[PDB]
């Protein structure tokens, strides 16, 4: 029923000012008490960056002000966040959330990457071996997040791990690693699913022997 | 900037299992109202932060009874009376009361098992990735617990550092074990010029080390 989504780009450059959109829906913003601006850092920390009251006045972080902005438009239903000189330790999810007597409800989140990158194409790697046997996949240097790995285009998915994309230096990697009986490999085929959004990117690498 | 200190950050539960996790305020946080905004919040992976108490003790809309809050002054409790599966994710404890608004460093809640060593694979750079003048050599620490486990890297018998990124999983929702990977970037011209890889999980050692390798 109720709904608080956030929009916007999610990458800028260093030196631009980013800014986000919620839009509200089950209750007016005009309702009490704070709509606030969330941020979660990178696998970490989450901190309050301000609010905006029922009746306009706003309340920010004094680390952020002079560089956040909280506005809001009652007819549409929605307010705004403004962020100025960013720098690439900007880069984090940020949620759109508001309190009251009710509690709270937040947005989902949305992720900003600040960067100067251009958008790169992931390098796809089989990684074959030199009873049960595993195999790995190598995403390397693509940007911006995300990717979406997969092994038999979704048919394997039980002995499947992912790892977190680890970024360096500017470019994001990957690796995720499948292991499948060795009745199963190399007797049938074990690919390689690879996907990249902001590229336009598919590819399938088969995880062939040496 | 009022503190919070969160008490325990890891806390190893078993399913039922009672569970209580404290949050420690470096000052008061009573609002000039006489109202204490004291919160927690609930982030499950791959979901965001959701409350589940508010105002110290005040139960959100769908939190279940076996979720309790409590606490005055400068120490608050949250506690779980019976673990269930869904509830492991980071608790954090936050205040409202004065500006600026802030959160503790969050208490990941986790599933107790028996202690299990990892499966190390290492794998050899791709020929594809030789075609470009780089050479990754890649290794798998699969499936171990609890995360008191690290990586060690050898290369014509020394410890290697320089060009190693590591990479760790959440809790594995199919087992509770942990996961993670490395991987040695090299040029290829590095790599052409040794000949032993090791790949070492290691354990405050003492212990004997769980090693894989190729000659190239």
């Amino acid at each position: 029923d109720v709904q608080l989504q956030e929009s916007g780009p999610g990458l800028v450059k260093p030196s631009q000012s980013l800014s986000l959109t919620c839009t509200v829906t089950g209750f007016s913003i005009t309702s009490p008490y704070a709509w606030n601006w969330i941020r979660q850092f990178p696998g970490n920390t989450l901190e309050w960056m301000g609010y905006i009251s029922y009746r306009g006045s706003t309340t920010y972080h004094p680390s952020l002000k002079s560089r956040i902005s909280i506005t809001r438009d009652t007819s549409k239903n929605q307010f705004f966040l403004q962020l100025n000189s960013v720098t690439t330790e900007d880069t984090a999810t940020y949620f759109c959330s508001s309190y009251g007597n009710y509690g709270a409800y937040s947005g989902q989140g949305t992720l900003v990457t600040v960067s100067a990158a251009k958008t790169t194409p992931p390098s796809v790697y089989p990684l074959a071996p030199g009873s049960m046997v595993t195999l790995g996949c190598l995403v390397k240097g693509y940007f911006p997040e995300p990717v979406t790995v997969t092994w038999n285009s979704g048919s394997l998915s039980s002995g499947v791990h992912t790892f977190p994309a680890v970024l360096q230096s500017d470019l994001y990697t990957l690796s995720s690693s499948v292991t499948v009986p060795s009745s199963t490999w190399p007797s049938e085929t074990v690919t390689c699913n690879v996907a990249h959004p902001a590229s336009s990117t598919k590819v399938d690498k088969k995880i062939v022997p040496r | 900037d009022v503190l919070l200190t969160q008490i325990p950050l890891s806390l190893p539960v078993s399913l039922g299992d009672q569970a209580s996790i404290s949050c420690r305020s470096s000052q008061s946080i009573v609002h000039s109202n006489g109202n204490t905004y004291l919160e927690w919040y609930l982030q499950k992976p791959g979901q965001s932060p959701k409350l589940l108490i508010y105002k110290v003790s005040t139960r959100f809309s769908g939190v279940p009874d076996r979720f309790s809050g409590s606490g005055s002054g400068t120490d608050f409790t949250l506690k779980i009376s019976r673990v269930e599966a869904e509830d492991l994710g980071v608790y954090y404890c936050f205040q409202g009361s004065h500006v600026p608004l802030t959160f503790g460093a969050g208490t990941q809640l986790e599933l107790k098992r028996a202690d299990a060593a990892p499966t190390v694979s290492i794998f050899p750079p791709s020929s594809e990735q030789l075609t470009s003048g780089g050479a990754s050599v890649v290794c798998f620490l699969n499936n171990f617990y609890p995360k008191d486990i690290n990586v060690k890297w050898k290369i014509d018998g020394s410890e290697r550092q320089n060009g190693v990124l590591n990479s760790w999983t959440d809790q594995d929702s199919k087992d509770s074990t942990y996961s993670m990977s490395s991987t040695l970037t090299l040029t290829k011209d590095e790599y052409e010029r040794h000949n032993s890889y090791t790949c070492e999980a290691t354990h405050k050692t003492s212990t004997s080390p769980i090693v894989k390798s190729f000659n190239r």
